[PDB]
């Protein structure tokens, strides 16, 4: 099945390109470098069941940060909450939120 | 015969030449540019913290207002169970800004020809 | 999961550097011999505490003393800045080759005076 | 005022390809040893304008039995492309300034063959389609070297933005620094364009025509751009300008001295003379402008 | 003669020469006199921005020199 | 808001696709492939991707379409996933894409030695017998 | 000896654009090895900062490494500036 | 999970509800898989732009090569086909059967 | 084809097949069975012939259609977790398209349609290859995720598998067909002990190529295809017919012979985990691939079918060329049972 | 947006004036009374695709040369460029650019 040749002759073929964190050109940071990098340390060298059990508050983290589901049912509510007040009368934007506000560099 | 392909082969030998002295001065020139740059980056990064952080505390002062009536809601609940500070999205922070600036801020860069 | 905690509107108060861009980079390179230490600690701590609500008094310092370098330079070389900064705000790139003659003439003076 | 500069850009062009035909006429008549259109006006100036009039006056010769679809879509791509291809083109400021304009122009170049292929297959005749099938084959294998040349070129320049060509060429032309190319270059546009000795072939008549002349002023000032630079003053661009259209002028030309003074190739010579000839020199040179930076540490700037 | 080929051609420069510089003036009317500012690798773009909003007229144009600085 | 200016562009990208996807008349299901490509092409170019945008078109649509047309003829809720900081004084899909001569060595010889073969290959089915 | 002059006259008779194009290929891929240039190439490219440097934390055991950009110590550029 | 990639993944099954639908003109099985290849490109350069994933940039490129020639190696075969029919209907292959 | 441009071919598919095995990575494991599957349609048309480039398009659309889903199963994976290691997929709708992609590049029902004519219409050692080699890459990926992979799917699949062969396998009269069949069955076998013991599925692996070697190498020896064709082999070369009888039995699974050790182990293993009906179904199916070996033994070496006139010529001649690993390749699949335990080694 | 523009106009432009070239003579009435499939063509086409596809490898040269690993890419567009040769010199010598 697999034979870790690289392993066994030190060559990275094919290891470089297979996470994010790893050696990016000029040291571009992915979007979600420290997710990841949270999430290898803490299943490295424990095993893919007790990895899956033990770290899985990081992956949901790192899973967050990729997909930020969560963040968007947040804002979604917030934007239909407020577009309901919006609608019976009871709320008004502020200034900021018109374009009246004044610009910082 | 032999002279066309002298003048040929002189007249490559002056142009390698004059592009290289070219070429590094483009080099240097580069440089130059890149250290002024440099210099200005720490104004520059302190006022774009500055900036979104103001720009955080106003959506949170909005929300609080807004989510006073939602029953379970809490105002300013982080969504990572980590409390190690998280680069917010463009929609964090220009959420319920109006709609012009929004455009500038996702696409003006893209935009601009 | 917790709450966020973001400083008040009060704490990201500060005088602000109302020049443009052209005009920063005309005296990039002074600016960065200058006001060296106090932007090289604040870069520190942004990389090292690697969050933006650590490091609002560095930002503080930064800000004023760019703000009295700029002092400095509108006290004693006005005029020869004001033409380099507006030959290098002319082209589209922002050129220091363009003008070097200008660049020559406010450097000899800031030489001459700070 | 953005819509006023892409008109401003537009009809100018479109006025220079209708006096591009009286303009080669002339000059081929010249060469001949006669005088061209010199009746209709002062010195045939109306030639143009008369052409035009009878064009959109004649009766189109509409097969009635064809794909309608088509044959209408072709000429507005044809023309389509010939327009926008104009626009990367610093003189010397772009109306439009793209990073990437040079894989643009080629993008576009390799899009122009679509025209050919549908006017072919809408003809409905066999022997239009095989002189389609001629047609494309020929286009496409003359754009390969044309890339190929393209970016071994622009290995020299740092990128592929137009307006940096102005500054790598301040000193000295890129003429001088790879000759060669250049030729290749001259050869692989004459072949693109369908032009002698590379031309074996009322309304879209006109339109392709118009599409046609278009590209040879585009080819002719992208090479003026790529190979023949002009001294760039900041404070008066109107120098950079008159000597980007006077090298336009006198490539084009050349493009009409070519084609009067010389017969023309077979399909298969020309053929033979691209995959057998161009390629391997265009590999070869492609090889050569790799290494020399390397060589001679001499790397462009820009990244 | 040869010479009755130059009028025709002259047509031609003048009908390359209305893009070029139309492009170049519009060019300064629209951006205050001044060359248009490029932005390639989305650090210029940054400072057209800071400079918008500096200006306080919402044009990157508007250049506050060094008598805003109080 | 553009309405929707990406949901737009995906929609007439799903569009075309349903137009080509009953496969009428292999021709104008090859032209609704270019629509569909052109209109992919517009999309990663919004994005940000203007070098892979720019890919698509040329390879896609200038090569490989017509190599199709060539031979048929023959025959018989967004903008809210997007970044917050800057890229520097560079573009980072150009030096993503440019390190493959640099770090991708393995994916350099093993791209370059499958094109060799399938020239050896159509050759070899081409040439009849 | 003989024999390779003799076909390497015949090839530049009756096919010199091949004969060119092996010649140039030759060169180019074997001169860089030899061009003494190409290590200042490679130092050029390296001396060429596109990020920012992050300054280090002084602990009072880094002699080599300056407190100021003006200071003696450090990587120098002139080199470059007499190229 | 947002509405463009569910777009994306809309585009890819209905070509692969067209490559398999099979109604003759095997070319059309060809558009289809090349459909399938296009949308398998956007999808892939979106979600490695998005995620800043710097040095898989070379995934696309890398990938539509290779799908390139597949498409060649594909009309080389219909050719075949047309060459030993005339025509290059689906039908025409059912010498060999189960 | 020119000596050196099939041995080139011959390489680039097992340089593929060795990439897909030995890389971590599944953009380098697509870039491998694409590479596998542009070198070897050439393979299968080396003796041109219209049923030939029959069978190659087929091949050809179906492995296309196969790499483009695992590709989108890969695009997937990386959505949903930004990972391109190969290891658990972190995904059900990835990790059900990417066991569709590999039974269809596997040949398991129902992506099975293709096996039967592609065997038919390609040559015999094309068809040798095809049936063994091919089957190393997509097994070595399935084996690579066995963690992950549902077992509902797989099971189903390889039940499916094994009905399909046995009852196709009945019907058919020409031996590539049979072979086919054979394959399929066999490889419906072999997969329903990937979600429990993959050192099983190697083990299977092992002895079923070494069997379908020796059986595509007999064929070859005695250059028949039809089933009379073989009939009439026993007037020149009884001693292959003979051979060819002892494999056949053992290819049913027959004890004392090699071809039950597979099966017995597998049974063993699915015990261990409390799956007691499912081993029985499949023994009572695998009957019937035992029953139309038995028949194809009946027609070749223990009965002696009437011959031909013109086969008096062919006394006269020997078999110029001899193919080499034959009688070691009969040995392994008829008497290794006794040393069943050294599938300790992890083979 | 401009591009967008830009294009936009270009094809209106061209559209308006082909229709009305098209409608202008149509206004006054008038009377208003295979098999050989070369084979060469098609290698052709495929030998095109396959050389773009290598072109398409060559493209990001220009950014490539900045790395500070100049050995390795020098090496490796080096490799990429004999393999396009030799994949033409392998076309040429079997007779596949023939007409
Ligand atoms: C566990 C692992 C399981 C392995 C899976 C099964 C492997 C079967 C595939 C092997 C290739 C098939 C084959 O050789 O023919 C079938 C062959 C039957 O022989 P045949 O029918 O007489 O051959 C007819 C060929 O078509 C006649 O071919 P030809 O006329 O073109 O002659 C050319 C010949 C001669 O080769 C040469 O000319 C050498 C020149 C070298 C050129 C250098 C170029 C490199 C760049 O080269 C070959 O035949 C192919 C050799 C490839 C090298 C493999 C190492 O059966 C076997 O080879 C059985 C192999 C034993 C099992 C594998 C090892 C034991 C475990
Ligand atoms: C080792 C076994 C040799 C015999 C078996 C060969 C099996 C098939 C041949 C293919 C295997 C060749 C191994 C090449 C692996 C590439 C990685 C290794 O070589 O290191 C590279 C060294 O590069 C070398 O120059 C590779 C050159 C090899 C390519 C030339 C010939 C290849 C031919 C292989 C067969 C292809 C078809 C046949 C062609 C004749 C990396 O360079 P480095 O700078 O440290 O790292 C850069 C990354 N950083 C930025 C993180 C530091
Ligand atoms: C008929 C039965 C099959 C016979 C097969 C042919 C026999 C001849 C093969 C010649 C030797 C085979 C291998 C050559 C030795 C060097 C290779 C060695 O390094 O490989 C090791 C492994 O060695 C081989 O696996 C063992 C080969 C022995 C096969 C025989 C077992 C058959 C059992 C039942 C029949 C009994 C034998 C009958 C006579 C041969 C490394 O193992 P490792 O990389 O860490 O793990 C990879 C596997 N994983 C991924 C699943 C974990
Ligand atoms: C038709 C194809 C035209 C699109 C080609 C655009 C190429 C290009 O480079 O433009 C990118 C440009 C700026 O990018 P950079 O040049 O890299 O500079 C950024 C920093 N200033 O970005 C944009 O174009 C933004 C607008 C994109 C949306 C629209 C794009 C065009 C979409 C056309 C869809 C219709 C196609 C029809 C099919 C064609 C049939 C033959
Ligand atoms: C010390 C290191 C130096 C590095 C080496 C670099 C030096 C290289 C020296 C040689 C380079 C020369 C390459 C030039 C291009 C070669 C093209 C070629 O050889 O093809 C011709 C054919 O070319 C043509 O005939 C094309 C004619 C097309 C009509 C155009 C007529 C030319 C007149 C127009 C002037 C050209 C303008 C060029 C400048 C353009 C300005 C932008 C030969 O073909 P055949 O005669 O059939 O022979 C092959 C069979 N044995
Ligand atoms: C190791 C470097 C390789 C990379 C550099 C070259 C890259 C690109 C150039 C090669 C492209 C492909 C070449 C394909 C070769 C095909 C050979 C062939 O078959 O052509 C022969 C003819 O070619 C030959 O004669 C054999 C080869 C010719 C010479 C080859 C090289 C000779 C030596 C080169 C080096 C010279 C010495 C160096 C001098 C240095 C300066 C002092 C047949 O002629 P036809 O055109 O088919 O017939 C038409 C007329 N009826």
């Amino acid at each position: 099945p697999f034979f870790d040749v690289q392993k066994r002759l030190g060559l990275d073929l094919d290891r470089w390109m297979t996470i994010q964190s790893a050696e990016q050109p000029h040291k571009i940071p992915g979007r979600c470098h420290a997710f990841e990098k949270e999430w290898i340390e803490c299943a490295h060298g424990i095993g893919g069941i007790r990895a899956e059990k033990e770290c899985k508050i990081e992956f949901d983290d790192f899973v967050e940060c990729l997909l930020r589901q969560k963040t968007m049912k947040r804002l979604s509510a917030i934007k239909r909450q407020r577009d309901k007040l919006i609608k019976e009368g009871k709320y008004t934007p502020p200034p900021h939120h018109l374009g009246k506000e004044d610009p910082r560099p | 015969g032999y002279s066309m392909f002298a003048v040929g082969i002189g007249t490559l030998l002056f142009g390698y030449w004059s592009m290289m002295k070219w070429n590094r001065e483009r080099r240097r020139l580069q440089i130059e540019d890149f250290e002024a740059r440099i210099a200005l980056m720490p104004l520059f990064q302190a006022e774009k913290d500055r900036r979104v952080l103001q720009m955080l505390r106003e959506n949170l002062e909005e929300e609080a207002i807004i989510m006073k009536d939602v029953p379970d809601w809490k105002v300013g609940e982080s969504v990572f169970h980590t409390t190690r500070w998280v680069t917010p999205m463009m929609g964090e922070l220009y959420g319920l800004r109006t709609n012009e600036e929004i455009l500038s801020a996702t696409y003006g860069f893209i935009w601009y020809t | 999961p917790g709450i966020v905690e973001l400083p008040t509107l009060e704490d990201l108060k500060v005088q602000e550097v109302k020049v443009s861009s052209s005009v920063l980079k005309a005296a990039a390179h002074h600016y960065g011999a200058q006001c060296d230490k106090p932007n090289k600690e604040f870069m520190l701590c942004r990389w090292e505490e690697k969050d933006p609500r650590r490091c609002l008094e560095e930002g503080k310092l930064v800000n004023q003393c760019a703000l009295d370098f700029f002092r400095q330079i509108k006290r004693h070389c006005a005029e020869p800045f004001t033409e380099y900064w507006t030959c290098i705000d002319y082209s589209g790139l922002q050129l220091f080759r363009h003008c070097r003659k200008q660049q020559a003439k406010f450097d000899e003076c800031v030489l001459d005076k700070l | 005022m953005f819509m006023i500069n892409i008109l401003s850009l537009i009809i100018p062009i479109l006025l220079a390809v209708a006096f591009l035909t009286l303009v080669e006429r002339k000059v081929l008549g010249y060469m001949q040893l006669r005088k061209g259109p010199n009746v209709v006006g002062p010195y045939g100036l109306l030639q143009p304008i008369a052409d035009a009039l009878k064009l959109f006056t004649k009766e189109p010769l509409r097969p009635a039995t064809s794909s309608i679809s088509m044959f209408i879509i072709a000429p507005i791509l044809a023309l389509s492309l010939a327009l926008t291809m104009w626009v990367p083109l610093p003189m010397p400021y772009p109306l439009i300034n793209m990073n990437l304009g040079v894989l643009f122009m080629l993008a576009m170049s390799s899009l122009a063959v679509y025209s050919i292929l549908w006017s072919g297959w809408a003809s409905n005749s066999k022997y239009a389609l095989i002189g389609a099938l001629r047609a494309v084959a020929q286009t496409i294998s003359y754009e390969v070297t044309l890339a190929i040349i393209l970016l071994s070129v622009l290995l020299m320049n740092g990128s592929y933005t137009l307006s940096t060509l102005i500054t790598t060429q301040e000193h000295i032309w890129m003429i001088f620094t790879s000759w060669p190319l250049a030729m290749m270059w001259f050869i692989s546009t004459l072949a693109e364009t369908n032009r002698a000795p590379f031309d074996l072939t009322a309304g879209p008549f006109a339109m392709f025509f118009m599409a046609e002349y278009a590209n040879i002023i585009m080819m002719n000032a992208f090479t003026a751009i790529l190979f023949l630079g002009a001294s760039h003053d900041p404070h008066t661009p109107e120098l950079y300008t008159i000597n980007f259209v006077l090298k336009t002028l006198a490539l084009t030309i050349t493009f009409l001295w070519i084609r009067a003074s010389y017969p023309r190739f077979r399909y298969d010579q020309l053929m033979h003379l691209l995959w057998k000839s161009f390629l391997p020199l265009t590999l070869a040179l492609c090889m050569w402008h790799i290494s020399l930076p390397i060589m001679t540490a001499s790397i462009p700037p820009q990244s | 003669m040869w010479f009755e080929i130059l009028p025709g051609i002259a047509v031609m420069a003048a009908c390359l020469f209305i893009p070029g510089m139309a492009t170049a003036h519009i060019h300064k009317f629209t951006n205050g006199g001044k060359e248009k500012r490029v932005a390639h690798f989305s650090y210029q773009w940054n400072l057209m921005e800071r400079d918008r909003r500096i200006s306080g007229v919402n044009r990157y144009h508007v250049t506050k020199g060094l008598e805003n600085i109080d | 808001m553009t309405m929707y200016i990406a949901f737009i562009l995906s929609t007439i990208f799903v569009i075309g696709f349903v137009g080509f996807s009953s496969k009428p008349s292999p021709i104008y299901g090859g032209l609704g492939l270019i629509v569909s490509g052109g209109v992919g092409c517009g999309i990663v170019l919004n994005f940000g991707g203007s070098f892979l945008g720019l890919m698509v078109f040329l390879i896609y649509l200038g090569g490989m379409l017509v190599v199709f047309g060539y031979t048929t003829a023959m025959a018989t809720g967004d903008w809210v996933i997007y970044d917050t900081g800057d890229s520097g004084f560079f573009s980072e899909e150009a030096m993503g894409i440019a390190a493959l001569y640099s770090y991708g060595t393995w994916l350099v010889i093993v791209t370059g030695w499958s094109l060799l073969i399938g020239v050896v290959v159509i050759m070899e089915i081409t040439r009849g017998n | 000896a003989g024999r390779i002059a003799s076909f390497l006259k015949n090839a530049w008779a009756k096919e010199p654009v091949l004969v060119a194009s092996f010649a140039i290929g030759g060169l180019a891929i074997i001169l860089p090895s030899l061009s003494p240039y190409t290590n200042y190439a490679i130092r050029i490219n390296r001396a060429t900062p596109y990020n920012y440097p992050v300054p280090l934390r002084d602990d009072g055991n880094m002699p080599d490494v300056p407190s100021h950009p003006q200071d003696p110590q450090g990587p120098s550029l002139e080199w470059l500036k007499n190229l | 999970m947002p509405l463009v990639y569910m777009n994306i993944i809309m585009a890819f099954a209905i070509a692969l509800a067209g490559l398999l639908m099979y109604r003759s003109h095997l070319m059309s099985s060809l558009l289809c898989l090349e459909g399938m290849m296009l949308s398998l490109f956007i999808m892939s350069t979106l979600i490695i732009l998005n995620t800043h994933f710097t040095l898989a940039n070379m995934m696309p490129i890398i990938l539509l090569v290779f799908a390139a020639c597949e498409a060649a190696l594909g009309l080389s075969l219909l050719v075949m086909v047309s060459n030993t029919y005339g025509t290059d209907y689906v039908q025409n292959l059912n010498l060999l059967q189960c | 084809m020119n000596p050196i441009i099939y041995t080139t071919l011959i390489m680039t598919v097992m340089s593929g097949t060795m990439l897909v095995m030995i890389s971590s990575h599944w953009l380098l494991i697509w870039i491998g069975f694409e590479m596998n599957l542009l070198a070897m349609i050439p393979v299968l048309m080396k003796n041109f012939n219209p049923r030939a480039t029959e069978a190659a398009t087929k091949y050809f659309l179906t492995q296309a259609t196969a790499s483009m889903m695992l590709m989108m199963a890969i695009i997937i994976n990386l959505l949903y977790s930004g990972q391109w290691t190969i290891t658990k997929m972190f995904n059900p709708v990835a990790m059900t398209m990417m066991t569709m992609a590999l039974a269809m590049k596997l040949g398991l029902s129902p992506f099975h349609f293709w096996v039967p004519e592609v065997t038919q219409g390609i040559s015999l050692q094309a068809g040798l290859l095809l049936l063994t080699w091919q089957k190393l890459a997509p097994l070595s990926v399935l084996c690579q995720i066995s963690q992950s992979i549902n077992p509902n799917l797989m099971l189903t699949m390889a039940m499916l598998s094994i009905l399909i062969g046995g009852w196709g396998g009945l019907n058919q009269t020409q031996l590539r067909k049979i072979m086919a069949y054979s394959s399929i069955a066999h490889m419906g076998w072999m997969t329903a002990v990937l979600p429990y013991n993959t050192t099983m599925t190697i083990l299977n692996l092992l002895i079923y190529i070494t069997m379908t070697l020796a059986m595509f190498m007999l064929l070859i020896h005695s250059s028949a295809t039809t089933t009379l064709s073989l009939s009439h082999t026993w007037n020149k070369m009884p001693v292959i017919t003979s051979l060819m009888m002892v494999t056949l039995l053992s290819m049913g699974g027959l004890p004392p012979l090699s071809g039950f050790m597979p099966k017995w182990m597998i049974i063993q293993e699915m015990t261990k985990n409390e799956s007691i009906i499912m081993p029985t179904l499949m023994a009572m199916t695998a009957l019937l691939n035992l029953y139309f070996y038995m028949r194809l033994a009946y027609s070749s070496s223990l009965t002696m079918f009437p011959s031909t006139n013109n086969m008096k010529m062919k006394w006269q001649f020997e078999h110029t060329k001899q193919m080499k690993l034959l009688p070691t390749m009969i040995v392994l699949s008829t008497l290794v049972l006794p040393m069943t335990p050294a599938l300790s080694s992890l083979n | 947006m401009n591009i967008m523009l830009t294009l936009l106009t270009n094809v209106t432009l061209a559209s308006l004036l082909v229709l009305i070239a098209f409608w202008l003579p149509q206004l006054n009435a008038y009377s208003e009374k295979r098999l050989p499939f070369s084979m060469k063509f098609f290698l052709v086409a495929i030998t095109f695709l396959l050389f773009d596809l290598e072109i398409a490898l060559l493209l990001p040269l220009p950014w490539a040369s900045q790395t500070n690993n100049l050995k390795t890419m020098l090496t490796m567009a080096l490799f990429l460029l004999i393999l396009l040769a030799a994949s033409l010199a392998y076309e040429w010598t079997q007779k596949g650019l023939e007409w």
